[PDB]
């Protein structure tokens, strides 16, 4: 998952 | 309900949520919310190296209620979540364009  | 989001997905794969949005008429920034198998945000995107691809991120909750991606904005629905990215990518790969048919 993507962690902006 | 938020089963009456079209956007909304149930509780399906990663998998198949790649599946639902990489094929070739779904343009960059497709998106859809899906249940994690609390939500999780799956949105096509495109890169040189990569091409078209898809980035996922988990829509996290707060006891209190509101739920966030980043800590810099929090919301009180995943409707309002939906209607703030779709103006602004905000740090998202891209800006939420297209609801995943």
């Amino acid at each position: 998952y993507e962690e902006i | 309900s938020i089963q009456a989001e079209e956007w909304y997905f149930g509780k399906i794969t990663r998998r198949e949520s790649e599946r639902l949005l990489l094929n070739a008429e779904n343009p960059r920034g497709t998106f859809l919310v899906r249940e994690s198998e609390a939500y999780c945000l799956s949105v096509s995107d495109f890169d040189n190296a990569k091409g078209l691809n898809v980035k996922h991120y988990k829509i996290r909750k707060l006891d209190s209620g509101g739920f966030y991606i980043t800590s810099r904005t929090q919301f009180n629905s995943l409707q309002q979540l939906v209607a703030y990215y779709s103006k602004h990518a905000d740090g998202l790969c891209h800006r939420l364009t297209t609801v995943c048919p």
